[PDB]
């Protein structure tokens, strides 16, 4: 298959690294052993006294010293892991309350409450602090509701539309203006939200003529009855 | 090798100095007859530099080329490069005898040039290309002008001289 690279993420960078031995140097011209340039792979024993000599030729590549770097005691160089092993601290704003957060590779998206203020942050994992944050349109209040433990930004996975919940269950109706703010709130007149169900799904079910994409976000919706 | 001189060092010559002939090894290789090089007269080192003189070629008469006209064996080809066992290219003199076959496989890399595709010539079944042979082997006749008698003939390097009637 062939793969946008923007999409793939290296496990590993595992061998083809591949790193010689010089054995002659003639002026500029150099000959190296590298490991795996013998196109015979049934030669893996041949490392006897009785190593027919014209083998060892047969192992080494020739080139000009230019198109060489020395491998020093530190082995050659990593290519930087991907997986970010260790946690990493996030810059947290001061004297802020945090209501919900979740995760995407968009970065971390998260509900802060700052008083009677409320805002809505996505977070920028490079550098670890707000990529923006913006004020609800809406009434704090309203947002907090009932019980502001109810509070939530669900996710669908990576690559994943938002869906907020307010301290009553409701969806929180978001939507970007032109500006970059946040638009007046698109009522969605649904009942509250007891329970949320979260995954990506695939839709190959579909002709490979469709102008619906090859991928969805699935919701589950434990809508209470009222 | 495809940039090869005119002569070769140790090609055996002899130059004609105040008419004593003096044989002579070229010690060095020649690019150019009107040039002069240095020759080790033959019949704790200071024996080998006192007999050497630096002549033209003009004065020197090369009787062979005896050596050191390259030619080798492509051990490998590689891209642009190539790996080839040329005589003489290992600086150990002293390893004349490692044609064994516990030779040291290291040694064969050692005995080994290597040099790019475009550096190198060919040798066909002909052997190497002769450089010719300066000696007139065989009489070669002059063209003697008709109807007329020889009195006295002689020679010189200049050529023939002769008086005719």
């Amino acid at each position: 298959e062939q793969w946008s690279l923007r999409e793939v993420v290296f496990v590993e960078d595992v061998k083809n690294v591949p790193v010689g031995k010089v054995l002659k140097v003639d002026g500029a011209y150099v000959a190296v052993k590298f490991p795996g340039t013998s196109s015979n792979t049934n030669c893996q024993n041949s490392s006897g006294p009785d190593a027919d000599p014209s083998s060892l030729l047969q192992d080494c590549r020739l080139l000009r010293i230019d198109e060489l770097q020395v491998v020093k005691t530190g082995g050659t160089p990593k290519v930087p892991d991907c997986f970010q092993r260790t946690p990493k601290k996030l810059c947290i704003p001061e004297k802020t309350e945090i209501l919900a957060v979740n995760v995407d590779s968009k970065g971390v998206h998260a509900v802060l409450k700052t008083g009677n203020w409320v805002r809505y942050c996505i977070f920028d994992l490079a550098t670890g602090k707000a990529e923006q944050e913006n004020n609800f349109p809406t009434s704090s209040i309203a947002f907090l509701g009932q019980n502001e433990r109810n509070v939530a930004i669900f996710t669908a996975g990576q690559e994943s539309p938002i869906i907020l919940r307010d301290g009553n269950g409701t969806i929180y109706p978001m939507a970007k203006d032109c500006m970059g703010g946040i638009r007046d709130p698109d009522w969605l007149d649904l009942p509250p939200i007891s329970s949320l169900g979260m995954g990506v799904h695939s839709l190959i079910n579909l002709p490979a003529n469709s102008t619906i994409k090859k991928k969805a976000a699935v919701i589950i919706m434990a809508v209470e009855k009222q | 090798l495809r940039n090869n001189p005119l002569y070769h060092a140790g090609a055996v010559a002899f130059s004609i100095s105040a008419g004593i002939p003096k044989v002579g090894v070229l010690m060095e290789s020649v690019w150019n007859m009107n040039d002069s090089c240095r020759f080790q007269l033959r019949s704790p080192k200071e024996e080998e530099k006192v007999n050497e003189e630096q002549w033209s070629l003009r004065e020197v008469v090369f009787v062979e080329d005896v050596k050191n006209v390259p030619v080798g064996k492509v051990l490998k080809v590689d891209g642009a490069y190539v790996a080839v066992k040329f005589p003489g290219t290992s600086s150990n003199t002293n390893c004349q005898n490692s044609s064994g076959p516990d030779a040291d496989p290291s040694s064969l890399l050692q005995d080994c040039r290597l040099l790019r595709i475009d550096e190198l010539q060919v040798v066909k079944t002909g052997g190497t290309p002769k450089v010719p042979d300066c000696f007139q082997r065989t009489p070669k006749k002059l063209c003697i002008p008709e109807k007329t008698e020889i009195l006295a003939v002689n020679v010189d390097s200049k050529g023939v001289h002769a008086v005719l009637k």
